[PDB]
C-alpha cells in the first residue's frame, strides 16, 4: 500500500483473490522503523554486537 | 522512478541474484559501496561482504542503473530515519531484509519499468 | 564555423616586439579565440585592452590557473602534432588562463600564461579588472601564484590559519589533517588526518 | 591470570588502539573526560547507564568520547542484575568504575548500595570474564571506616571487597578534582553568583584541600594502564600543594578579582537543617560534612609521583576556568576593547 | 571644486551621488610604477643633522651586515627542532603554590 | 599654478606646499605609497600617538 | 511520594514540550531548500506546532542540514553550546551525517556528530520533505517518551523508588 | 594614510575627543584598529634576500607586539606566556629560515599578516591557531605532563624509544 | 533602438498587458478542451496492469 | 530643493580630527547564522549608524573541494557535484557539464535535441530559480506569503522532476550522447502544460502584491543602481547584465547559442534602470515568459492535424491506438528523422547483445573515453553566465575542471552596490543579486 | 556650523588630492526621492528577433 498511497500505481494489494504484486516464498512481513530499539540495525563488529 | 533505500533482490527461486561484478562499486560516485566476494562451497560466483554506507552516499542511482541483473535496487522506501550513526551502515543483512520485505512493490515497479522500452 | 570571424591580432600589432601563437577549435564556440601572452607583457596588454577602442566593451568573465607539470597524454600519444596547445603544457610549472568576452567584436578571447619559475611570479591585473579581485585570490591561494601588485592578497574560501594550494596535483584530496572536538580544550581541534580507503 | 594490556598510543581517534573498555558510571562529571581518554587514541568504549532524565546532556555528549563505530551507549542498564553486567564487560579487556553515591543523596541505605553493591558486582562479572585484563576502581580520598561522611564509610567498605572480588583491580583515590564541569569551582562561582554578597560556610574553613586536574586524572589513568605493576595498588592522587579551605577561596578571590566574603553558619544547626530537609546538588549534607575533614594524599599508598605524572598548580590550573568571571574594575581603553 | 570633479549640484540629482563619487572606478597605476628600485617609506634625509637626529635614520649598516651574511652563505640547511620530550625548564607552573 | 595659491611648480614637478614651507613625510607616502602599506612602520608621530595614548 | 505528583506532571511536561518544538533557522546546503519545502504549505510543519526560530536562544532543535566544513566546525559548536537547554539536534542530508559526497574532500568534516551530539539522523541526499516530516515525527515521540523511559524501579506497592 | 595599518585607523578614547584636549592620538600596533580591513594589498616586490630578511624581521616584530593582547583575548595566557609564544614562533621562523626566494618569502610574509589579522579579529578560534604558538618539546603550562616515556627510556637512543613505541597499531 | 517597444504593467493580469501571453493562455485551454474532447469520445483509458506471473 | 552633498558625504583628510572617524564603528558577522545571509556567509560589515560603510565577506564555510573531487573522479562520477554546486539551477549545471563533455567528444546530443526535454526542463528549471529568488527578495523585504505562494510552484516543478527522473533534486537526468527516452511520456507533457496554465495564476497573485505597492517601489526603486560601465567592469551578467539595458542573453546568440533556443520565437527584456526594482520585474518576466518557450518546445513535438474523411470530411480517430489518447508525441521527431539510431537503442541493450554489454561495463568501470583538448562551454543559467572549462589528457578522468558561477561575480558588487545603503538596504541586495554559495564555493 | 567643521578642509583635499588616481577614504549616505519611488511607473523593453 506505500506505492498506493504514494500515487505511483492505481494498483492495490487484494488478500484472497488475483493480485497485482507478486507473492514469492522468502518473503517477510512488513515492520515498522525499528531503530531505537532493541531489534534495531547492529553492524557486525559493532561494540553492541 | 523514485529512489529511496538502497535493497538487494533475488530470483523467484530464492537464489541471490547479485553477482560479484563490481560494477555498482566502480559506478558509485561517492565511493560508498564496499564489496569483498569469495566462492561459494558449491561454486557460485557471490559475495562474501557486501556493505552501503548510508551516510556517505548520495542517492542518485548509479547502482541499480550501473547492475546488469538488477541485484541492486533503490526501492521507494524512505522512512529511514536512524538514531545511531551506526545504523545508518548498512550491511549485506540489512539489504536483504529490506529487499525481501519490499520486492513486491519493488517488482511492481521494475514490471512497468523493463515493459516501457517495449 | 559558418559566421564572420576574425583574429585578435591588434594586441600583437600594437605590441610589434611579441610573437603570435593564436588557436581556433569547433571545441569551442565559433567566435572563441586561444593566444599566448608572456608574463613581462601581461599587465600592459591588459592596460591596452581595458581602454583600447573595440577592446573597451571587454570583461574578463573567468581565469584560473594549470598545473601542467604533471600532465601528461594518456591516450592518442603518437597522434600530437607539433601545433597543438598541449605542447606547451610539458615541463612548464604552471599555466594561468584568463578569458575574457567582447561585446563589440562579439567575441571571445583567453590568453594563455607559462610561469616556468619556481615561485610563481605574475603581475595582478585586479587594478585594471575589478572582479579578477576574487578570482585571482582564488588562483593564488588554490595553486600557489604569487601575484604581485594585487589590491588584497587575502585568501577566499580556505579555512583560517592553514597554509596549503589544495589543487595542486601533488596534494591529496583527503588532506593532511581532520578538525574534531576535544572535551579536555572543550572546544573544536585539528589534528593528523586518518581516512578510509574503498 | 595476565594482567598485560598490549595497545598503540601513537594514533587518533580513527586509528586502532588495542584496548575495549567499558566505564560505569560515565554520567558524572569525571565520566566524560575518562571516556575520551580512551576513546580519543582510537579504543572502543562502552557506557552502561540508567540515568534520567535520558535526553540530558551529561548522557548526550558521552558518544564523542570516541566516535562512530567505537563508542556505544547501553541505556536502562540493570544494576542488580550479573547477566547485565556481563553483556556489558562481554568483550571489554578494561572495566573502568566510577559508580559512587553523588553528592546530593544523603541516605545511608543508598549511599552503601552505590558504593558497595555496584562496585562489587562489577568486580565479581570481572572475575568471572578471564578476558577482563585490568579494572580500575574510583575511591575517594579520605576513606576511612570512622569518618563521618557516609560516602567515604561506604567507599572504604566497597573499595575492599572489590580487592576481595578482584585482586588485581586498582583503585584510585583522588582528591578534590576541579575542572570546567566540577563541583568545586563551578559551585564556588555559582554559590557566590546566587548570594552576590557571601559565600556561605558552615565551619572554621580550616580543612586541608589538594586539588588536582581533571586532565591530570585522565592521565593518571592512562599511565596506569600502561604500567603493569600497578595491578593490585591503591593510588591517592592529588596536586603539589595542600592548601586549607580558606586559602583556596583565598586564591580564587586573587584570580578572579571577586573581593573575597565568607558568612558563617553554625555547623551544628546547618547540619541539622541540612540533613531534615530535601537535599539538591547545591544544597546537601555531604558537602557541610565534608568541609572539616581533610582530603589529601596520605603517605600510607603509592602517589602520583609512582604513575610518573606531574600535576599542575591549583593556581595555574583553575585560572582559565574563571576568565569569563572576572571583576570589572578600573581597566584601560586597550584593554575596554575586549 | 566638487562642481569641477562632477558632483551632483541639485536636489534631484543627489540621489545619483553614488554614481559620481564612488561608482567611478579608479585609474590603474602607471606600468613604470612598478619599476621603482626601492619602496622603502620616504623619510627626510639626516645628512647635516645631529648625531641624535641620525639616530633615528634607516640603519643602513644593518642593510649592509645582512646583505654580507647573504653573500658568504648563498645556500644553508634546513634547521630542525627536536620534537622529543624534554622536563620544562620553567618549571613555576608545576611548582608554584600562591 | 593655477588654482593652487602660493604653490609653485618646479623642474621635476609641482610642490605639495607654499615655497618656505615644510615638506610633510607623510604626505608624501600618501602620494606616492597610496593604499599600500609593506609594514606598519613606527615613525616618530606613530611613536608619540601611542605615548599620548 | 513525590511520584504521585511528578509523574502527571512529568507527562504534561513532555505533552508541552512536544506540542511546541521550535527549531533553529540555520540551513547551510541544498538541504536547508528541503526544509523549507517541508515548511511550507504542502507539508505545513505548523500542523505539529514546529516554529522557526532565529535565535538559538528561543530554538528546541538544532536542524544540522547541510554539509559542515572545518572553517565552520567551531561556529556550530559555539551555536549548539549557545542553544538553551533542554534541546535536540537532528542531522539531514548525508553531508550532515557522514559527509556525503565530500567524505574524501579536505575541507569537509566528515560527520556532524563530531563535533555535536547528534540526537537523531535523516538519510538522504537531498531528503525528501516527508522524509524531514518522518525524522521531526520520530524525534518528537522519542522526545515525549524521554521523561519516563521505565528507568525508576517499582516496589510492592507500585510506587517507583 | 588609507590603510588597516594607517595612524588614522586609531580606536577614539573618548566619545567627543581622541585621547585629549590638546593633541590627538591613539594605539594601534598592540591592539587592531577601529576600520576592518578591506583589502591588504600585495607586499611589494623584493629584489634581495637582505629585503626579504628585512620584510621577515618587520612581520616577526609586529606579531611580538600583538601576541599579549591575542593572548589576553583568546584566553591562552595560561598555556603559555608571551615569551614563551614569542620564542616559540621564532622557532617555527627559524624552521623556515633556510629559504632564499624572494617571491617565496614575500609570498610566506603576505600569509603571516594575513593570519595575524585573523588572530586579532577572531576569525580563527584559541585552539586552532594555538599550534603555532605551542611549544616544540615543552609541556603546556596549563596541563600536567606525564615523564612515565622519559623515566622507561632514560639515557636510551631516540631510535631505541620509537621502536618500542612502535608506528602501527598492533590489533591489525 | 529606433522604435523600442515596451511591456507596461497597467492592470492586476500581466497576462492581458501581452497579446502573446493572452495566445498562451487561450492555447493552453483549447490544448486541455481537445484532450478531454477525444478521451470523452473514446469513453474508456487502457492501462498497464501489474501481473505477477511476468516474473515465473 | 537645496543641496546635501555635504550632509551626505564625509571625507577623511590627512591627520585631521573632524574629517576622520569620530566614533567606533559597529564590527558585525552577518552570517553566517543568520536569515538574511544564505547561511555560509560571513560578512564583516561595518555600520556606522546602521548604514554600511566598509565590506569583508568570508565565503569558505560552503567550499568543498568540488573541483578537486571531479579531477580524482572519471567525467560521470563527477556530474552530481553540478546538482550541488547550484540548488535551484542543478538542470542546468548538468547541460553545461554534459555540453562540455559533447564538445571534447566531439559530438552533439541529437536524441536530447529533437525530444526537447533539454529546452523545456532548463526553461522549468529557471522558472524554479526565479520563483526560489522571487521569494526569497519578497521574504528578506518583508513579505510572508509570497514564499508560500511561490514554493506551492516548484513542489509542483519538483513533482515533474521526480517524476522524469525519481527524484525531486539533483535530479542528475542528463548525461552525455544519452537520453532516458523512456522516462519521457506524454501525460508528463500534458501535466506540464496545465502546470503552465495554472501558473499564470501565481504570477498574478505575486504581482497584485508586489508590482504595485508602494513600500516595494520606495524599497527597491532606486536601490542598488549600478551603469553598464559597473557591469562591464564587474562581469555582471544574466538579470543583472539586462538590468544594466546590455542586452546581452546567451541563449539568442548566433554563435553561442546550445539548444533550440534559437529556433524559437520567444523574447528576453532588459530595463533602462538598473535597480533592484527593474531586476524584479526582469525575472517576473521571465517567469512569465519560460512558460511560453514551453508550450512552444511542447507544440514542437506535437501532431496537431489528422485524417480527414474524404465523404464526411471529419477526423477519423484510431479507437485502439495510443495516439488517440494524447496530442504530444515525444518521440515524433526523433523516430521520424533518426529512425535506425531510434530503432537500434530500442532493440538492442546489454541482457541480449555482446557489444551493448561490454560497453555498458567499461561505462560504469571506467567512464568513456574523452580526447585530449581544451573546452569551454557555458549557458545562460538563470543565475547568469555559467560555464565550464575543460582540459582533459586523454584519459577517463578531466585533468582539470574549472567552473564559472556568476554567483561569485554578483557578490563581487555587493560592496559597490550596497556601500552606502542602510542595512535593510544591504538584506535586499543580497537577495536581488541572486546569489547562492554552493556554485560560490 | 556644526557641519562647517567637517566641510572646512574638504576644498583643500580635494584641490590637492586627485579624487580618481588617489586612494582616498570617505563615506557617504546614498539618498532616493520617496515622491518619484511611488510615482515610478512599472515597465520593461521587450526585445525580440528581427522581422
Ligand atoms: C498570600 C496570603 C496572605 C498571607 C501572606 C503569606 C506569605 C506571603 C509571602 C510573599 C512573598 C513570597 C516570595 C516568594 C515567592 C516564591 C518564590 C520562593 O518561594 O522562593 C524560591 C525562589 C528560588 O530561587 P530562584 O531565583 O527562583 O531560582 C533561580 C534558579 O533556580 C537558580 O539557578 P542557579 O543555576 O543559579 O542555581 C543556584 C542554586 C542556588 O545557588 C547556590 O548554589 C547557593 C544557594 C544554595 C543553598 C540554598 C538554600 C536556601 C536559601 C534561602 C534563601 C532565602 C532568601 C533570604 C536570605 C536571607 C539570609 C540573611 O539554585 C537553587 O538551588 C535555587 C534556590 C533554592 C531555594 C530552595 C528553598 C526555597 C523555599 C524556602 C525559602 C525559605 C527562605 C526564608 C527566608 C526568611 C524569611 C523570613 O527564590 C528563593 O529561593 C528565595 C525565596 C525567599 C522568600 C521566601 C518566602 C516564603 C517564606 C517566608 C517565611 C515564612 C512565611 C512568613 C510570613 C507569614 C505570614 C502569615
Ligand atoms: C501544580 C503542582 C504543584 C506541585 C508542587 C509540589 C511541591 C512538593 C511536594 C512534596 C510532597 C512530599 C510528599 C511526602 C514525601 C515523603 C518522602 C520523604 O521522605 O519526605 C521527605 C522528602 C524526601 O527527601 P530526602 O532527601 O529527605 O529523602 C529522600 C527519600 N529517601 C530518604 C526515602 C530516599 O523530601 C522532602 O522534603 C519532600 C520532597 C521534596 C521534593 C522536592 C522536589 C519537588 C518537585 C516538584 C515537581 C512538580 C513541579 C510542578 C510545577 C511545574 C511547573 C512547570
Ligand atoms: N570531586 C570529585 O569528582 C571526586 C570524585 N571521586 C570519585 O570519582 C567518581 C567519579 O566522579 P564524578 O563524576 O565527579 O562523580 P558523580 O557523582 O558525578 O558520578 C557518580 C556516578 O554514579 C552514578 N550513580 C550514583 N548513584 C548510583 C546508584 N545508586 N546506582 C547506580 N549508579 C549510581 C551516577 O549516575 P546518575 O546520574 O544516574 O545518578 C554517576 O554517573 C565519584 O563517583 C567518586 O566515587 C572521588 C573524589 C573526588
Ligand atoms: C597569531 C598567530 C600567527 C601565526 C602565523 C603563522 C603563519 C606564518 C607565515 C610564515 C612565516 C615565515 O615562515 S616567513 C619566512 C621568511 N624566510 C626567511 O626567514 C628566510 C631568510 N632568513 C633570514 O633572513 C634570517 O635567517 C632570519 C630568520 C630572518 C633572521 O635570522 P638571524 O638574522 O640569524
Ligand atoms: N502513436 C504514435 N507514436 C508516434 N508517432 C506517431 C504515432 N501515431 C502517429 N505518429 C506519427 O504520425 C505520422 C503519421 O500520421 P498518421 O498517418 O495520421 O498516423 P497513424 O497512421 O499512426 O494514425 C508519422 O510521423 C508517425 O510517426
Ligand atoms: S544511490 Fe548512488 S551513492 Fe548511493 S549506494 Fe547507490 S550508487 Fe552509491
Ligand atoms: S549489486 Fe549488481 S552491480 Fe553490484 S556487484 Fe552485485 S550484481 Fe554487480
Ligand atoms: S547531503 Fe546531498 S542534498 Fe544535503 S547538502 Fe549534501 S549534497 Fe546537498
Amino acid at each position: 500500500w506505500h506505492g498506493w498511497l504514494s500515487h505511483q500505481y492505481d494498483d492495490f494489494p487484494t488478500r484472497t483473490g488475483n493480485s497485482a504484486f507478486v507473492k514469492h516464498h522468502y518473503l517477510k512481513q512488513h515492520t515498522a522503523n525499528l531503530s531505537n530499539t532493541p531489534l534495531n540495525h547492529v553492524p557486525q563488529g559493532a561494540p553492541q554486537n | 522512478l523514485f529512489r529511496g533505500e538502497h535493497a538487494l533482490r533475488r530470483y523467484p527461486t530464492g537464489e541471490e541474484r547479485c553477482i560479484a561484478c563490481k560494477l555498482c562499486q566502480s559506478a558509485c560516485p561517492a565511493r560508498a559501496i564496499t564489496i569483498e566476494t569469495e566462492p561459494r562451497p558449491d561454486g557460485s560466483r557471490r559475495t562474501v561482504r557486501y556493505d552501503i554506507d548510508m551516510t556517505k552516499c548520495i542517492y542518485c542511482g548509479f547502482c541499480q542503473e550501473a547492475c546488469p541483473v538488477d541485484a541492486i535496487v533503490e526501492g521507494p522506501n524512505y522512512e529511514q530515519t536512524a538514531y545511531l550513526h551506526e545504523d545508518l551502515f548498512y550491511d549485506k543483512y540489512k539489504l536483504l531484509e529490506n529487499g525481501d520485505k519490499w520486492e513486491p512493490q519493488i517488482a511492481r515497479n521494475i514490471e512497468y519499468l523493463i515493459n516501457q522500452p517495449l | 564555423m559558418q559566421n564572420k570571424y576574425m583574429q585578435p591580432i591588434q594586441l600583437f600589432i600594437v605590441f610589434e616586439k611579441l610573437n603570435s601563437k593564436m588557436w581556433i577549435s569547433k571545441k569551442l564556440n565559433s567566435n572563441h579565440s586561444i593566444a599566448l601572452i608572456p608574463s613581462n607583457w601581461f599587465y600592459s596588454i591588459n592596460l591596452f585592452l581595458k581602454r583600447e577602442l573595440l577592446f573597451s566593451n571587454i570583461t574578463l568573465i573567468e581565469n584560473s590557473a594549470i598545473d601542467t607539470i604533471s600532465y601528461n597524454l594518456e591516450t592518442n600519444q603518437n597522434d600530437l602534432d607539433k601545433t597543438n596547445i598541449e605542447n606547451y603544457f610539458f615541463k612548464n610549472k604552471m599555466l594561468v588562463f584568463y578569458n575574457y568576452y567582447n561585446y563589440f567584436l562579439k567575441s571571445k578571447l583567453t590568453l594563455f600564461i607559462i610561469l616556468n619559475n619556481l615561485n610563481k611570479n605574475i603581475d595582478s591585473i585586479d587594478r585594471i579588472f575589478a572582479n579578477a579581485n576574487w578570482l585571482e585570490r582564488e588562483t593564488s591561494e588554490m595553486y600557489g601564484i604569487n601575484y604581485k601588485w594585487k589590491i588584497d592578497t587575502r585568501k577566499l574560501l580556505l579555512d583560517y590559519s592553514k597554509i596549503e594550494n589544495p589543487m595542486l596535483k601533488e596534494f591529496q584530496s583527503e588532506g593532511t589533517q581532520d578538525a574534531f572536538y576535544n572535551i579536555f580544550e572543550n572546544q573544536v581541534v585539528v589534528l593528523k588526518n586518518e581516512t578510509v580507503e574503498l | 591470570r595476565s594482567t598485560q594490556l598490549k595497545f598503540y598510543d601513537g594514533g587518533n581517534r580513527q586509528s586502532i588502539s588495542g584496548i575495549r573498555a567499558t566505564i560505569f558510571g560515565a554520567t558524572g562529571f569525571m565520566g566524560p573526560y575518562i571516556g575520551a581518554a580512551l576513546g580519543y587514541i582510537g579504543s572502543d568504549v562502552i557506557f552502561p547507564h540508567n540515568h534520567v532524565y535520558a535526553y540530558d546532556d551529561y548522557v548526550k555528549e558521552l558518544k564523542l568520547c570516541a566516535g562512530s563505530g567505537q563508542s556505544y551507549i547501553m541505556r536502562h542498564f540493570n544494576y542488580d542484575d550479573d547477566n547485565m553486567y556481563d553483556m556489558a564487560i562481554k568483550n571489554s579487556n578494561v572495566v573502568i568504575n566510577l559508580v559512587g553515591s553523588r553528592l546530593q543523596n544523603k541516605n545511608f541505605q543508598k549511599a552503601a548500595y552505590a558504593n558497595i553493591h555496584v562496585a562489587k558486582k562489577i568486580a565479581e562479572a570481572c572475575a568471572r570474564n578471564p578476558n577482563v585484563r585490568r579494572l580500575i576502581h574510583f575511591s575517594a580520598a579520605g576513606a576511612d571506616t570512622k569518618s563521618p561522611s557516609p560516602d567515604l564509610h561506604t567507599k572504604f567498605h566497597g573499595e575492599e571487597a572489590v580487592l576481595n572480588a578482584f585482586p588485581n583491580a586498582t583503585i584510585f583515590r583522588p582528591c578534590t578534582v576541579y575542572g570546567m564541569q566540577d563541583y568545586f569551582i563551578r559551585h564556588w562561582i555559582k554559590e557566590r553568583d546566587w548570594w552576590y554578597h557571601f559565600n556561605i560556610v558552615t565551619d572554621d574553613c580550616t580543612a586541608k584541600r589538594q586539588p588536582i586536574l581533571i586532565n591530570d586524572v585522565a592521565q593518571c589513568v592512562l599511565n596506569a594502564l600502561k604500567l603493569q605493576e600497578s595491578a593490585g595498588q591503591i593510588y591517592e592522587l592529588g596536586g603539589p600543594h595542600v592548601y586549607s579551605r580558606l586559602e583556596v577561596f583565598e586564591m580564587l578571590a586573587n584570580l578572579s578579582g571577586r573581593p573575597p566574603k565568607l558568612a558563617h553558619i553554625p555547623h551544628d544547626i546547618a547540619l541539622k537543617i541540612t540533613q531534615n530537609f530535601y537535599n539538591w546538588e547545591f544544597f546537601n549534607m555531604e558537602k557541610v560534612i565534608k568541609d572539616k575533614l581533610d582530603l589529601i594524599v596520605t603517605g600510607k599508598h603509592k602517589t602520583i609521583s609512582d604513575l610518573y605524572v606531574q600535576p599542575v598548580s591549583f593556581p595555574q590550573g583553575a585560572e582559565q576556568f574563571i576568565d569569563d568571571v572576572r571583576y570589572r574594575g578600573v581597566e584601560t581603553h586597550d584593554n575596554l576593547e575586549k | 571644486k566638487m562642481r569641477d570633479l562632477g558632483f551632483p549640484m541639485e536636489g534631484e540629482e543627489e540621489e545619483y551621488i553614488e554614481q559620481r563619487v564612488f561608482m567611478r572606478e579608479q585609474l590603474p597605476p602607471l606600468e613604470s610604477e612598478f619599476w621603482k628600485k626601492n619602496y622603502d617609506p620616504y623619510e627626510q634625509d639626516l645628512f647635516h643633522f645631529p648625531d641624535s637626529f641620525k639616530a633615528y635614520q634607516q640603519q643602513y649598516k644593518r642593510y649592509d651586515e645582512a646583505k654580507k651574511y647573504f653573500e658568504e652563505n648563498p645556500n644553508v640547511e634546513a634547521t630542525i627542532i627536536d620534537r622529543e620530550f624534554k622536563e620544562p625548564t620553567n618549571k613555576k607552573p608545576w611548582t608554584r603554590k600562591y | 599654478v593655477k588654482g593652487k595659491g602660493s604653490i609653485r611648480k618646479g623642474i621635476h614637478g609641482e610642490g605639495f606646499g607654499a615655497p618656505s614651507h615644510a615638506h610633510d613625510a607623510l604626505i608624501h607616502q600618501i602620494k606616492q605609497s597610496k593604499d599600500t602599506m609593506d609594514y606598519q612602520n613606527i615613525t616618530n608621530e606613530v611613536a608619540q600617538n601611542f605615548a599620548n595614548h | 511520594r513525590v511520584d504521585y505528583i511528578v509523574t502527571p506532571i512529568n507527562a504534561v511536561v513532555s505533552w508541552a514540550r512536544q506540542g511546541s518544538f521550535w527549531p533553529l533557522t540555520f540551513g547551510l546546503a541544498c538541504c536547508a531548500v528541503e526544509m523549507m519545502h517541508a515548511t511550507v504549505s504542502r507539508y505545513d510543519f505548523d500542523r505539529f506546532g514546529v516554529i522557526f526560530r532565529a535565535t538559538p536562544r528561543q530554538a528546541d532543535l538544532i536542524l544540522v542540514a547541510g554539509t559542515l566544513t572545518n572553517k565552520m566546525a567551531p561556529g556550530l559548536r559555539r551555536l549548539y553550546e549557545q542553544t538553551l537547554d533542554p534541546k535536540w539536534v537532528l542531522s539531514m542530508g548525508s553531508c550532515a551525517n557522514g559527509g556525503g559526497y565530500y567524505h574524501y574532500s579536505y575541507s569537509v568534516v566528515r560527520g556532524c556528530n563530531r563535533i555535536i551530539p547528534v540526537d537523531i539522523y535523516v538519510p538522504g541526499c537531498p531528503p525528501t520533505a516527508e522524509a524531514l516530516m518522518f525524522g521531526v515525527l520520530q524525534l518528537q515521540k522519542s522526545l515525549y517518551r524521554q521523561i519516563n523511559e521505565g528507568e525508576k524501579k517499582y516496589n510492592k506497592k507500585d510506587l517507583t523508588y | 594614510m588609507n590603510h588597516y595599518w594607517g595612524s588614522s585607523n586609531t580606536i577614539p578614547a573618548s566619545s567627543t575627543q581622541n585621547n585629549n584636549y590638546f593633541s590627538g592620538g591613539g594605539n594601534n600596533v598592540t591592539i587592531r584598529g577601529n576600520e576592518i580591513m578591506e583589502r591588504l594589498p600585495s607586499q611589494t616586490p623584493s629584489q634581495n634576500m637582505v629585503q626579504a630578511s628585512m620584510k621577515t624581521l618587520r612581520f616577526y616584530r609586529k606579531f611580538c607586539r600583538l601576541i599579549p593582547f591575542i593572548l589576553r583575548i583568546h584566553n591562552i595566557g595560561t598555556k603559555f606566556t608571551a615569551q614563551q609564544a614569542m620564542i616559540n614562533f621564532g622557532n617555527y621562523i627559524r624552521e623556515r629560515n633556510h629559504y632564499r626566494d624572494p617571491g617565496l618569502i614575500d609570498h610566506r610574509i603576505q600569509l603571516g599578516y594575513e593570519l595575524l589579522y585573523e588572530a586579532e579579529m577572531h576569525f580563527s578560534q584559541h585552539t586552532i591557531l594555538m599550534q603555532y604558538l605551542s611549544p616544540y618539546n615543552t609541556p603546556l603550562s596549563d596541563r600536567g605532563y606525564s615523564y612515565l616515556e622519559k623515566v622507561k627510556y632514560g639515557n636510551k637512543s631516540k631510535f631505541l624509544q620509537g621502536f618500542y613505541k612502535g608506528n602501527k597499531p598492533t590489533e591489525f | 533602438k529606433y522604435n523600442p517597444e515596451l511591456y507596461i504593467y497597467k492592470t492586476y493580469d500581466m497576462a492581458a498587458d501581452d497579446p502573446v501571453w493572452r495566445q498562451v493562455k487561450l492555447d493552453l485551454e483549447w490544448t486541455f478542451e481537445n484532450i478531454a474532447e477525444r478521451r470523452e469520445s473514446l469513453g474508456y483509458m487502457p492501462t498497464f496492469k501489474g501481473d505477477p506471473n511476468f516474473w515465473q | 530643493m537645496n543641496r546635501s552633498i555635504f550632509q551626505l558625504w564625509k571625507p577623511e583628510s590627512p591627520r585631521s580630527n573632524v574629517n576622520s572617524k569620530q566614533i567606533k564603528t559597529m564590527n558585525v558577522n552577518f552570517g553566517p547564522q543568520h536569515p538574511a545571509a544564505h547561511g555560509v556567509l560571513r560578512l564583516i560589515l561595518q555600520l556606522n549608524g546602521e548604514i554600511a560603510e566598509r565590506f569583508d565577506p568570508h565565503i569558505g564555510l560552503l567550499h568543498r573541494g568540488s573541483e578537486k573531487l571531479i579531477e580524482d573522479r572519471p567525467y560521470l562520477q563527477g556530474m552530481p557535484y553540478f546538482d550541488r554546486f547550484d540548488y535551484v539551477s542543478m538542470m542546468v549545471q548538468e547541460h553545461a557539464y554534459c555540453l562540455g563533455i559533447e564538445s571534447l567528444l566531439g559530438t552533439t546530443n541529437y536524441s536530447a535535441t529533437f525530444t526537447q526535454i533539454r529546452t523545456m526542463y532548463d526553461e522549468l528549471t529557471r522558472i524554479l530559480n526565479h520563483l526560489l529568488a522571487v521569494a526569497c527578495h519578497a521574504l528578506d523585504v518583508g513579505s510572508m506569503s509570497s514564499v508560500f505562494w511561490a514554493f506551492e510552484e516548484r513542489e509542483k516543478l519538483m513533482e515533474f522532476y521526480e517524476r522524469v527522473c525519481g527524484a525531486r533534486m539533483h535530479a542528475a537526468f542528463y548525461r552525455p550522447n544519452e537520453v532516458n527516452l523512456n522516462a519521457v511520456s506524454s501525460f508528463l507533457m500534458e501535466d506540464i502544460l496545465e502546470f503552465s496554465r495554472n501558473f499564470f495564476t501565481t504570477l498574478n497573485e505575486m504581482h497584485n502584491v508586489l508590482t504595485y505597492n508602494k513600500i516595494w517601489k520606495q524599497r527597491l526603486i532606486n536601490i542598488g543602481t549600478y551603469s553598464f560601465q559597473t557591469c562591464l567592469d564587474y562581469g555582471l551578467t544574466g538579470v543583472m547584465a539586462r538590468s544594466c539595458g546590455l542586452k546581452r542573453d546567451l541563449r539568442l546568440s548566433k554563435t553561442e547559442t546550445y539548444a533550440n533556443y534559437y529556433y524559437l520565437n520567444f523574447r528576453s527584456y532588459t530595463g533602462q534602470h538598473g535597480d533592484c526594482y527593474d531586476r524584479f520585474l526582469i525575472r517576473m518576466n521571465e517567469m512569465c515568459e519560460s512558460l511560453n518557450i514551453v508550450n512552444q518546445s511542447i507544440n514542437k513535438i506535437s501532431k496537431f492535424n489528422n485524417i480527414v474523411s474524404i465523404n464526411t470530411k471529419k477526423n477519423i480517430l484510431n479507437k485502439e491506438n495510443f495516439n488517440r489518447q494524447t496530442t504530444v508525441l515525444p518521440h515524433l521527431v526523433l523516430s521520424y528523422l533518426n529512425k535506425n539510431d531510434y530503432n537500434l537503442k530500442n532493440t538492442k541493450n546489454d541482457y541480449n547483445s555482446m557489444e551493448e554489454l561490454i560497453t555498458h561495463f567499461k561505462y560504469w568501470s571506467k567512464g568513456l573515453k574523452v580526447e585530449s583538448g581544451y573546452t569551454y562551454q557555458s549557458v545562460e543559467s538563470p543565475k547568469g553566465e555559467f560555464g565550464v572549462s575543460m582540459l582533459s589528457d586523454g584519459s577517463n578522468k578531466p585533468y582539470k575542471c574549472k567552473v564559472r558561477s556568476p554567483a561569485l561575480h554578483h557578490l563581487q558588487v555587493l560592496p559597490k552596490i550596497g556601500k552606502g545603503h542602510f542595512l535593510a538596504d544591504l538584506v535586499a541586495l543580497v537577495g536581488t543579486v541572486d546569489i547562492v554559495f554552493g556554485e560560490i564555493d | 556650523s556644526n557641519k562647517n567643521y567637517t566641510i572646512v578642509k574638504q576644498s583643500n583635499l580635494l584641490t590637492m588630492f586627485d579624487f580618481f588616481k588617489d586612494f582616498i577614504n570617505f563615506s557617504f549616505i546614498r539618498k532616493q526621492d520617496l515622491n518619484n519611488q511611488t510615482n515610478f511607473n512599472p515597465s520593461l523593453r521587450s526585445i525580440k528577433k528581427k522581422y
